[PDB]
């Protein structure tokens, strides 16, 4: 009923390990681009 | 800068600038600390210019 089981779950282990690495890695791009707003400073200083 | 001939500077310089502190303080010497340079923006909006 299912003769692709064992390279379907061959597969699954490569898909974890990528994405093991894959996710954190580009979390990290989201983060160092992002980086430049989340620290940002704001200041108001109107008229008198 | 100008006309005048080099000599003439240098005796006024010993005549009037003599009478000056050559002997800097004991460690109160100043020296400039190297200063970081730092990626960054700043933005003051005022679009009333
Ligand atoms: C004309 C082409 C049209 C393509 C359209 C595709 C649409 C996007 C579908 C996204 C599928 C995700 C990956 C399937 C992995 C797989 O199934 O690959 C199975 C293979 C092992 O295969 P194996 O053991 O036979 O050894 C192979 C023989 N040497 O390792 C993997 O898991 C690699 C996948 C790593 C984990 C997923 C990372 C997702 C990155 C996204 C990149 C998407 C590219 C976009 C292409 C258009």
């Amino acid at each position: 009923a299912e003769p692709e089981h064992d390279h379907r779950k061959r597969m699954g282990l490569k898909m974890l390990l990528m994405m093991g690495l894959l996710l954190p890695l580009v979390y990290a791009m989201k983060r160092h681009k992002w980086s430049v707003l989340k620290s940002r400073k704001l200041a108001y200083r109107p008229p008198k | 800068a100008g006309g005048l001939e080099h000599r003439q500077l240098l005796d006024l310089a010993q005549k009037h600038f003599s009478g000056l502190s050559g002997t800097y303080d004991e460690d109160a010497v100043p020296t400039l600390s190297p200063c970081r340079f730092t990626g960054s923006q700043i933005c003051h909006r005022e679009d009333g210019l």
